[PDB]
């Protein structure tokens, strides 16, 4: 182990004894006096101080943000809407632990590190799709909806949220307001909407708007009913995206840890880094005053930015130690003061 | 798919009221974003306002020079747009176009791209 | 408030550059529209660098900080029209439009 | 028109609570028993220097706003305050102010902006204002007390700390009236409001001995450069001096 020793070199040049300063108060006294014998008396060997127990942080408050993840009627898959968010903190902690969220899959960012980095802009994409194509929403694969309604780029970043709507979209009479396309001449580019509902033209025949035979209407209707089982239920899917390195950072979530008292801890009250014990005090600040000083410019009190409470700060216990020994002549017992 | 037709407009005394009708068909009308644009004769295009869609909240915006004095609305049942004008001025002599913001574009921005336009109508005050 | 030159004089077979100056062009990338004389404006250049379907591969757009540029390769006699740049402001989120520019043909 | 200042114009310099201590503060203060120009409403542009102390003994709130900036009405950014019946608006838009800005709704034209702020309204009563701009911070200190300047001592609490870093060298006051033509280049026209008088004082770098009570409120101060007794008090760091001879400073 790494410690401090006092080696005794003889006239011959070979060490013949040693003492370990970390064993006993007597050994500490021997090291302090740099000798192997101590006479009767009281000696001040060192000084002790209680170590800090933990750390706390106190920062200001946050944004509220609810509306996009719970609305009345979500937009269709072929007419998905987008939202713009700026100059407000993104508290994703409330959504990470929420109960009825079923799907959380992404690749660009870590599932738990999304709040440790700061972004610039936030884009929210909201639509409703059947539960069969939840796997299909990932970029890379093709087919229905993924190529005809909503396509994602290969370098897409961000995490999407999907949840069931068993008791919020099912109707006994039947709902058909949710539409999707199965016939498109070209391929949809990533992050592109298709709103035109022109009838499909198949090679030939004069159905170029006549809407007759050998031509089908591309926008078909969904089949959304309590008699349906797993696989046909409508799933609400929201897609979050962002861009970086094109503007100053504006949107990102907040530490603001819990407050503890009556023990020497490390505190950070909007700065003012230090270590000490926190106790309630009767001192009365002015509204604009944050912290107070005693004689000789010593931090006596501080105001918690969260609850505006008045806290008295004093250093935790410290002091010197003294070892009472009757001398190595008689015995080796010691007492500590 | 797409045809946009403009109705209304003409000669009217200052301070009167006039309503412009724009009808669109062939594309889906509740779930798209419209906008209004004007252009003085011999000058550039000038913004008028926006109506947006009810899927996401009504956030009908207006241009700064004509804020408050113009009324906009959307009626998805009859697929018609009504634009009501009040407290007309001598500088309102221009042509008005009803423009669909997005038909086929990569948006990645606010829902405003001005893909397809209309023929426009002439109004004089 | 976007600023554009009044008119551009480029001969046939030469690259035509159309500029649009604005303070907030770092974000809200500008969109370019072409308005024929006595005709409704049409979309030519939008998004990052692409164009709507049906537009011939002759117009390309680029941006650098607070400057937006339009490039024309192999100009014909039917391109004589007005070009407008449209951007967005951060606060009001308005289209504001631009002052426009005039492009002509220097043929015989 | 000159009038004594007495012990008015002191404020809180550091926003730090202190109880029953004597603290020697070196900062930008108004000298004790200084001379301040006295104006009577019944408004020329003045230099700003290191700072300006503004006070009025006018009831009914005729005085409502001020102008600040360097090269006023020019391209350089400028600062403005108006106190409405509901809220105070502080506008930083480099507005092009007129020769006679406001004698009644807006005293300047709109322009490009960089900072805006709206807060609670600022306003036989005394109101005192101190304006400062150092290390890129614009600060205002204000106080109110029902009531020449009374001999009463009162410390001005800080009000707003604007992180903006504009440059200011000249200012002008704004007064309110009624039934006026809003002439941009003419003043004193139309109906005149109630009797109003305001003072202007210029701050200087001074050392002060501020005494804090048991509740953290400044209750007295000493201007170290006023007279030899104040030098002795500052050297002794106390408000009382015993009989004797004291070596305070040096002569040069
Ligand atoms: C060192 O060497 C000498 C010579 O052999 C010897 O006498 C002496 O005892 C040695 N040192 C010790 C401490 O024994
Ligand atoms: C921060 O939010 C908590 C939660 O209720 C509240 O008690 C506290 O007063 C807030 N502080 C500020 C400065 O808004
Ligand atoms: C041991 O020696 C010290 C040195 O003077 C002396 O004070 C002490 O009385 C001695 N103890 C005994 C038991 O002889
Ligand atoms: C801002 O306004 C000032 C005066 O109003 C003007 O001189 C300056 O050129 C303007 N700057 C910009 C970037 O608009
Ligand atoms: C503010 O501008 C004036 C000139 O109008 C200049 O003399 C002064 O130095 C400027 N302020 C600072 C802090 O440089
Ligand atoms: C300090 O405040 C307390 C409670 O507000 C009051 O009882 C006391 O008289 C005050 N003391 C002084 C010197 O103002």
């Amino acid at each position: 182990q790494p410690r401090t020793f006092l080696l005794k070199y003889n006239e011959n040049g070979t060490i013949t004894d040693a003492v370990d300063c970390a064993l006993d108060p007597l050994s500490e006294t021997k090291c302090t006096l740099k000798s192997f014998t101590v006479e009767k008396g009281i000696y001040q060997t060192s000084n002790f101080r209680v170590q800090p127990t933990e750390s706390i942080v106190r920062f200001p408050n946050l944004c509220p943000f609810d509306e996009v993840f719970n609305a009345t009627r979500f937009a269709s898959v072929y007419a998905w809407n987008r939202k713009r968010i700026s100059n407000c903190v993104a508290d994703y902690s409330v959504l990470y632990n929420l109960a009825p969220f079923f799907t959380f899959k992404c690749y660009g960012v870590s599932p738990t590190k999304l709040n440790d980095l700061c972004f610039t802009n936030v884009y929210a994409d909201s639509f409703v799709i059947r539960g069969d194509e939840v796997r299909q929403i990932a970029p890379g694969q093709t087919g229905n909806i993924a190529d005809y309604n909503y396509k994602l780029p290969d370098d897409f970043t961000g995490c999407v949220i999907a949840w069931n709507s068993n008791k919020l979209d099912s109707k006994v009479s039947g709902n058909y307001n949710y539409l999707y396309r199965l016939f498109r001449k070209s391929n949809l580019k990533p992050f592109e909407r298709d709103i035109s509902t022109e009838i499909y033209q198949a090679g030939n025949k004069p159905c170029n708007g006549v809407a007759g035979f050998n031509c089908y209407f591309p926008l078909r209707s969904y089949s959304f009913r309590p008699t349906y089982g797993v696989g046909h239920q409508p799933y609400r899917v929201v897609v979050l995206s962002f861009e970086l390195l094109h503007a100053p950072a504006t949107v990102c979530g907040p530490k603001s840890t819990n407050l503890v008292k009556n023990k020497c801890v490390n505190f950070n009250f909007n700065g003012l880094k230090g270590t000490g014990v926190l106790t309630e005090s009767n001192k009365k600040f002015l509204p604009f005053q944050q912290f107070g000083r005693d004689i000789a410019d010593t931090t006596d009190a501080v105001r918690d930015p969260q609850t505006l409470e008045i806290l008295d700060i004093t250093p935790c216990s410290f002091g010197g130690v003294s070892v009472i020994t009757p001398g190595t002549n008689t015995s080796n017992q010691v007492a500590v003061l | 798919e797409v045809q946009l037709v403009e109705s209304g407009g003409g000669l009217v005394k200052p301070g009167g009221s006039l309503r412009l009708s724009c009808a669109a068909s062939g594309f889906s009308f509740s779930d798209a974003w419209m906008s209004w644009v004007r252009q003085a004769p011999g000058k550039g295009l000038e913004w008028v306002g926006r109506v947006s869609s009810e899927i996401g909240g009504g956030t009908t915006d207006y241009a700064a020079p004509v804020k408050g004095r113009f009324t906009i609305s959307r009626d998805d049942s009859k697929n018609t747009l009504f634009l009501q004008m009040s407290s007309l001025k001598t500088e309102d002599t221009a042509v008005y176009y009803c423009t669909t913001g997005v038909d086929i574009v990569v948006m990645m921005y606010a829902d405003d791209a001005f893909d397809i336009w209309g023929q426009g109508t002439m109004v004089t005050v | 408030e976007l600023t554009q030159d009044p008119a551009v004089s480029v001969a046939l077979g030469q690259t035509v550059r159309i500029t649009c100056q604005g303070d907030s062009l770092r974000s809200y990338y500008a969109s370019w529209y072409q308005q024929k004389p006595g005709q409704a404006p049409v979309l030519v250049i939008y998004g990052k660098n692409n164009r709507p379907s049906g537009i011939p591969d002759r117009f390309s757009g680029s941006s650098s900080g607070n400057t937006a540029s339009l490039t024309i390769t192999g100009p014909q006699a039917e391109d004589e029209a007005d070009y407008y740049c449209t951007s967005r402001d951060s606060s009001g989120n308005h289209v504001i439009f631009g002052g426009g520019t005039k492009l002509t043909v220097l043929g015989q | 028109a000159y009038t004594n200042s007495f012990t008015r114009g002191v404020y809180y310099p550091d926003k730090v609570f202190r109880s029953s201590v004597l603290h020697s503060t070196q900062d930008l203060f108004l000298p004790f028993f200084s001379n301040v120009t006295w104006f009577h409403v019944i408004n020329p542009v003045l230099p700003f220097n290191d700072g300006v102390y503004f006070a009025s003994i006018e009831k009914s709130n005729i005085i409502r706003g001020w102008i600040f900036g360097t090269t006023l009405d020019s391209k350089t950014q400028s600062l403005l305050i108006v106190n409405n019946a509901t809220n105070v608006v502080i506008k930083v838009c480099e507005f092009q102010f007129c020769n006679d800005p406001f004698l009644d709704r807006v005293y300047s034209s709109a322009n490009n902006c960089t900072f805006e702020y709206v807060s609670q309204p600022f306003l036989k009563n005394l109101r005192e204002f101190v304006f400062k701009n150092i290390d890129g911070y614009f600060k205002i200190y204000s106080k109110h007390t029902p009531i020449d300047l009374p001999q009463g001592f009162s410390a001005l609490e800080p009000l707003v700390d604007l992180p903006i870093g504009i440059n200011i060298t000249r200012f002008q006051t704004l007064l309110a009236l009624h039934r006026s033509y809003l002439t941009p280049g003419d003043s004193s026209s139309g109906w005149t409001a109630g009797a109003a008088a305001y003072y202007v004082g210029y701050l200087q770098p001074r050392t002060f001995l501020l005494k804090y009570n048991e509740n953290g409120t400044i209750t007295d101060a000493v201007d170290c450069a006023l007279d030899p007794l104040s030098e002795t008090k500052c050297t002794l760091k106390s408000f009382t001096v015993e009989k004797g001879i004291y070596q305070t400073s040096n002569f040069r």
